[PDB]
């Protein structure tokens, strides 16, 4: 089937059960060149998941759905097989390939679960190509009316909670918040923005540029100085990777601590998320479900010396950097979604049904 | 027809009786307006109701009346119409309105016999304002023969808490009209807090007379319980995050507000005619009540 | 016919005093057996008549020992089921057998809630950890020696004082190689700084997550609100009740004062008004995460579940 | 322009409307059967179950059939529905909608060769030409379509009421 990627050196004692992956030793070194054992769309999409060319959540979900559509409408039926079975069996190894390449988010898992429900929902009364086009149009209509129309409704809602004068705090390359701002700024409301980024995957700069190029006065500053600007900040507008069952909004590694000092200075947090980033497992602390991207990139060029050149030759040393933290539902005060505005401790009683 | 007598009839009814709350008089005025509609449409009524609501939001600004109008206009169009001749619609809609106003009327009685089991006999009710629902809660808490001392803060913007104190000691309860500035003091000896409610925002904390929020946090200071009683039609879909976020048509009516917001992390339980709710449940039942 | 009444009286009596059925599973199970017996071996024209009858018998069964509501919530759920079947057959002929098959479904689910919780366990624990419980519930010991056969954590159980009940667990779990440490309840806080999470049982989950557990846990809920270590409440879904916390505080179970101050003490028992409650109330806000045979949940989902199972009208039972 | 020379739509008629908003008591959407009428398709019982409708702004734009359950054009009141229509009326309404689309497109592209001074010129030209043709075809709505479809045989079908040279020019240019 598919080989397995190596572990990159020492993990954290508490996080041994999680993978210490590496974004250099890509799997595609040892596959079939004119990919047949693997689809071309899957080898390509995984290969560009390992090269970071897809970062956000909506971005990963859309890239996944596009590559899966390219798999679908380039697939013929083996002898005497109903689509509902052979297709999902064809799908499983590709999803395992992706999960081997870059551990899937909640958006990828939501899309995969929906796509399994759809592949199995196709019938025997429908011919091959007609029902294949049906599933194709189903993927398309979902990826439209549950993410893009979603974000537009999120804008129509959030526009209410941005009055004239109040600055706003955000975090990193969460596409939804940039759209919220560049959509509620044209309609008149005026404000500022205080983007906040971290290391070494510095990713506030993306929303920074997308805010500069929209006429919105920004101001960028690393998160070990967030405690500074929180006096002024009147709303925090976090991008919410994945809601959870209890209400604990999992998001990027800063979101939690940011909401912490935010509630400390008593500024009302607002995480923005859509009604499909709701993988309904639960995760009490921040450790029972995370990842670990290539940690060997934390280092920084400092004059002539980089303090971690020989990362490994210091045995008892180990590095890490999570890629997901979690805000418990005490801190957060808004879940803006296409259902309206719901308090964070009431995520499940309205998103389970 | 027009406000020229609609508003006058509204004021006359709402001021015929103090136990008659405000927004229920608003509902009754909307109903009599329907009973004097003289028109042929439904759309024009989905607009004329909003017209009456916007001429009602001036004579009264309390969240009560906006909630009543919006929720009533919502629920009235719930039993699928499939219009016949703009008359079957009339009968079924006035029937829905009659049923809704009767639900409204018995809301207070239901919340009365649902609340009275919470004053642990020999305790200290600490109310905050003349509030018909808290009044007819304490009445059914002394009718079931418990005993309790009641501290009614005075609500400085208008010394009306004294009205609650008088009408309450009319029922032979040990009343003590504290200084509304002293809600940091008597909170050492308040076994529970029963504040009247004038509308609930989504997340659970409520809009209430100015001196509520402080009292609210004082509760959470000294780990006392904080109990509210929101009549059934006191739900609105705002969602403030700080006392300035609430609409300006609500607060005012030098610079000093009249109502303000108690965050939900302070309220321990809510008592509505929809039962007993931890605030998350009021978010849920507000979404699924407006529908 | 009279066999009905005799097993009713046997049940009521062994309820008032009888130690055992031990696991609340077993209490609910024999309750369900008695429910089946009542609901097949009696006379009723309409279904509402059976609603009224079983309401009477449940009222007696609960007002017998109101300190235990597993039987009460079982009665309320059975009343929900009769409401369901009457609604289905109204919008009368053989609905009896429909009742019985739904009850058999309920019972086969009940018989496996423990393994549901077991399978859900391992997604919350990982090695190099220390976990703290209190008292003794069969659910928690299943949980722990289930998660034990994959990895070896360090459990710290705090023996309750009114009964060294936790002691038993600390023996049982010591029979899975699980690093059990027994501490005296008083010393909870003394080690509360090195307990990564707590796993507490219950005997009720009131209608706002305000569980009511074995005594010596409100202190645990507060010492884990303090350190912000989380409360895994391992409460099988059938332990709920639509009752709310502030109700007349005949709420604990005031066991005989011989547990605390033995009778052989002496004269000082003239005016020493000893006390002994075995149920500590716990408030919602301290409760972090509920487990149940459905999955994981938040103390705000409990009202959804209560409006789900027990038809909100029969809370008065 | 106004695709029908009648004052208001017909009683128990069938029109196609573009769902725009999702209001409280009914979707306040717009159609064109009487120069962009504004109807309120009343939300039903299990249709009001949109309380959990993913992106309740759905139907932001889409065509859908609606029958005029009640009407009073004294000020522009129309109350539609969505459960009184069936695939027969649905197919017929699709037919009438396609016909109105083609007719309006042809007529607008034709009168576009004149750059009318004001909308009153559009109304007068439409009235005269299309209304005369449809009334001669002994059917309201089924007249201009049949006329523009028979103009594929001889563009002087109704040359007795000869409208103008630019009309026949553009018509035989980009219709037949």
């Amino acid at each position: 089937q598919v080989p397995t990627r190596k572990d990159y050196g020492s993990k954290v004692s508490l996080f041994s059960h999680l993978p210490q992956y590496s974004r250099q030793n890509s799997l595609t070194q040892f596959m079939s060149i004119p990919s047949s054992v693997i689809h071309p769309a899957m080898v390509r999409l995984g290969l560009q998941y390992s090269q970071g060319l897809v970062s956000g959540s909506n971005a990963r979900c859309i890239a996944l759905l596009r590559a899966l559509q390219q798999v679908i409408q380039d697939y013929t039926t083996p002898p005497n097989e109903e689509l509902s079975r052979d297709l999902v069996n064809k799908l499983k190894p590709y999803m395992s390939f992706l999960t081997q390449c870059r551990p899937l988010s909640a958006s990828m898992h939501n899309a995969i679960k929906f796509l399994n429900k759809e592949i199995t929902s196709v019938g025997s009364s429908k011919r091959e190509e007609e029902a294949k086009s049906e599933l194709r149009a189903a993927i398309d209509r979902y990826v439209q009316e549950k993410i893009v129309l979603a974000a537009q409704a999120i804008s129509r809602f959030a526009y209410q909670k941005i009055s004239n004068g109040d600055v706003i705090l955000v975090y990193g390359c969460s596409s939804l918040v940039s759209r919220i701002l560049q959509e509620a700024w044209t309609e008149g409301r005026r404000f500022r923005v205080v983007v906040v980024d971290s290391r070494p995957w510095l990713e506030g700069r993306h929303t920074l540029r997308s805010l500069v190029h929209a006429g919105v006065p920004a101001s960028y500053l690393l998160i070990p100085a967030a405690s500074y600007v929180l006096p002024e900040v009147s709303k925090v507008l976090l991008g919410a990777h994945a809601l959870l069952a209890n209400g604990s909004v999992m998001s990027r590694v800063g979101t939690a601590q940011l909401a912490l000092v935010a509630r400390a200075h008593n500024v009302p947090v607002l995480v923005c998320c859509e009604t499909y980033k709701f993988c309904e497992r639960v995760q009490t602390d921040a450790f029972v479900s995370n990842e670990l991207d290539d940690p060997d990139d934390l280092q920084c060029k400092r004059g002539e010396h980089v303090a971690l050149a020989n990362w490994q030759n210091h045995a008892s040393l180990r590095l890490l950097n999570l890629v997901y933290d979690v805000t418990p539902p005490e801190l957060v005060d808004l879940v803006i979604t296409e259902l309206g505005m719901i308090p964070c401790s009431s995520v499940p009683v309205v998103l389970r049904v | 027809m027009d406000d020229k007598e609609l508003i006058e009839y509204f004021k006359s009814q709402m001021k015929e009786d103090p136990d008659m709350a405000s927004a229920v008089a608003a509902i009754r005025t909307l109903l009599e307006f329907l009973k004097r509609d003289k028109g042929e449409t439904i759309q024009g009524l989905r607009a004329n109701l909003t017209s009456a609501i916007e001429t009602l939001c001036g004579v009264d600004s309390s969240v009560a009346v906006s909630s009543g109008g919006e929720l009533f206009l919502r629920f009235i169009s719930l039993a699928s119409l499939e219009y016949s001749d703009y008359s079957k619609c009339k009968k079924i809609m006035i029937e829905r309105g009659e049923l809704f106003l009767r639900r409204i009327s018995l809301s207070r009685n239901k919340i009365a016999d649902l609340c009275h089991t919470f004053i642990k006999d020999g305790a200290t009710i600490l109310t905050h304002a003349y509030s018909r629902v808290v009044l007819r809660v304490l009445e059914a808490a002394v009718a079931a023969k418990k005993r309790f001392s009641v501290y009614v803060t005075e609500s400085q913007p208008d010394l009306s808490g004294k009205k609650m104190a008088k009408a309450l000691c009319h029922l032979n309860v040990p009343v003590t009209v504290v200084l509304d500035a002293a809600v940091g003091y008597i909170m050492e000896k308040a076994d529970l807090v029963i504040v009247g409610a004038e509308g609930v925002v989504e997340n659970g904390g409520i809009i209430n007379k100015i001196g509520t929020n402080q009292m609210a946090v004082c509760a959470k200071a000294q780990n006392k319980p904080f109990y509210v009683v929101a009549e059934s039609f006191k739900f609105v879909r705002l969602f403030p995050l700080n006392q300035q976020d609430v609409p300006d048509k609500f607060k005012y009516k030098e610079e000093h507000p009249w109502v303000d917001y108690t965050a939900p992390s302070l309220i321990t339980l809510l008592f509505t005619d929809l039962g007993v709710l931890t605030p998350s449940a009021v978010s849920d039942e507000l979404i699924k009540l407006y529908l | 016919g009279s066999e009905l009444s005799e097993r009713i009286e046997s049940f009521v009596e062994t309820l008032k005093r009888g130690g055992g059925p031990r696991s609340s599973e077993e209490m609910a199970r024999e309750t369900l057996g008695l429910l089946r017996q009542i609901i097949t071996d009696h006379r009723w024209s309409n279904a509402g008549e059976l609603m009224e009858l079983i309401r009477r018998e449940g009222r007696r069964m609960t007002a017998a020992q109101p300190s235990e509501t597993t039987v009460g919530n079982m009665v309320r759920r059975v009343l929900k089921i009769i409401r369901e079947e009457y609604g289905r057959l109204h919008g009368y002929a053989q609905l009896q057998s429909n009742i019985i098959e739904a009850i058999n479904e309920l019972l086969v689910e009940l018989e496996g809630t423990m393994e549901n919780i077991a399978a859900q366990a391992l997604e919350h624990i990982h090695s190099n950890e220390v976990i703290m419980t209190i008292g003794f519930s069969r659910t928690v010991e299943a949980f722990l020696k289930e998660a034990a056969r994959k990895r070896k954590f360090h459990v710290i159980v705090a023996e309750c004082a009114p009964f060294c009940q936790g002691h038993e667990m600390a023996v049982n779990l010591s029979k899975a190689g699980i690093e059990t440490t027994v501490m005296t309840d008083a010393a909870i806080f003394a080690v509360m700084s090195r307990v990564n999470k707590v796993i507490i049982g219950t005997k009720t989950i009131l209608a706002n997550g305000a569980l009511r557990a074995v005594t010596g846990t409100h202190t645990l809920a507060l010492a884990a609100k303090h350190h912000s270590t989380p409360l895994i409440v391992c409460a099988p879904m059938f332990k709920l009740s639509p009752q709310f916390p502030n109700e007349e505080d005949s709420f604990h179970k005031f066991v005989a004062p011989e547990e605390v101050l033995p009778f052989t003490e002496g004269d000082i028992l003239e005016k020493v008004s000893v006390h002994c409650p075995v149920f500590d109330y716990v408030p919602p806000e301290l409760i972090t995460l509920f487990i149940s045979n459905i999955g994981g949940n938040a103390p705000s989902y409990i009202y959804r579940l209560m409006s789900e199972l027990y038809h909100p009208d029969d809370h008065v039972l | 322009c106004r695709f029908y020379q009648h004052k208001f739509p017909e009683v128990e008629d069938v029109v196609m409307v573009n769902v725009r908003s999702i209001a409280e008591m009914g979707a306040y959407v717009s159609l064109l059967e009487y120069n962009n009428i504004e109807g309120m398709i009343l939300l039903s019982e299990l249709s009001r179950r949109r309380i959990r409708s993913i992106n309740k702004l759905i139907r932001i734009g889409r065509n859908e059939c609606v029958v005029v359950i009640r009407v009073d054009k004294e000020k522009g009141y129309i109350d539609l529905s969505k459960r009184r229509v069936s695939p027969e009326e649905a197919i017929k309404c699709e037919d009438k909608f396609t016909k109105s689309k083609t007719v309006y497109s042809i007529l607008r592209h034709v009168a576009e060769v004149l750059e009318y001074t004001k909308d009153e010129q559009l109304e007068s030209l439409f009235q005269r030409t299309a209304w005369v043709f449809d009334d001669k075809y002994k059917r309201p709505g089924y007249g201009a379509y049949d006329a523009f479809k028979h103009a594929v045989s001889d563009p002087s079908i109704l040359d007795s009421l000869d409208l103008n040279e630019d009309e026949r020019e553009v018509l035989i240019n980009n219709i037949n």
